């Protein structure tokens, strides 16, 4: 279970793309998750959400032509989601945020 | 799950984050920012959802008010199923 925000970063970096206990928000519901019951892990045990488009909507990260972000929960085992993610952009820049997208670090 | 914003009582972009933080059940951890409302649509709240949003133009002054209701737009285009009331 690779869901720590250095192990995921490397992994990213290392292989363009995520770790294998990742899986979409749509693809997780198509599992029969059910966001307000908070039963993923009963659903997909060992999963996590995470890569989805990322809009950047407050426009913290850097933007760029060419450029889209993602991202993936961090720290999560089971129940209802935490605040910790991880954004990453098509050109492998790497942001987290610990506190539910109100400040960004850059990371690599 | 209803949701009711009461227009006329919403003073600044906080009061609308605070009330939506209520009027969903958001986590307490909510970032009261487009992107945290945005994570909490589409993976915290219950649905289906009724948004009941009053005085439209007055919170619309204060705040903004245009930005949030465009993140609700396409939490619904996306498939979540929201009613949103304009009155």
């Amino acid at each position: 279970v690779i869901n720590t925000f250095d192990g995921v970063a490397d992994y990213l970096q290392t292989y363009h793309k995520l770790p294998d206990n990742y899986i979409t928000k749509s693809e997780a519901q198509a599992l029969g998750w059910v966001a307000s019951k908070g039963n993923l892990a009963d659903v997909a045990p060992g999963k996590s959400i995470g890569g989805d488009i990322f809009s950047n909507r407050e426009g913290k990260l850097p933007g760029k032509s060419g450029r889209t972000w993602r991202e993936a929960d961090i720290n999560y085992t089971s129940g209802f989601r935490n605040s910790d993610r991880i954004l990453y952009s098509s050109d492998w820049l790497i942001y987290k945020t610990t506190d539910h997208y109100q400040t960004f670090t850059k990371i690599r | 799950k209803k949701a009711v914003i009461n227009g006329e009582q919403i003073r600044s972009i906080s009061d609308l984050h605070q009330t939506l933080k209520k009027e969903l059940a958001l986590p307490e951890y909510y970032g009261e920012n487009l992107d945290a409302l945005w994570d909490a649509l589409t993976g915290w709240v219950e649905y289906p959802l009724v948004l009941e949003w009053r005085q439209f133009e007055q919170s619309k002054q204060l705040t903004g008010a245009e930005s949030v209701l465009q993140v609700f737009r396409e939490a619904k285009a996306e498939g979540a199923d929201i009613t949103i009331i304009l009155s």
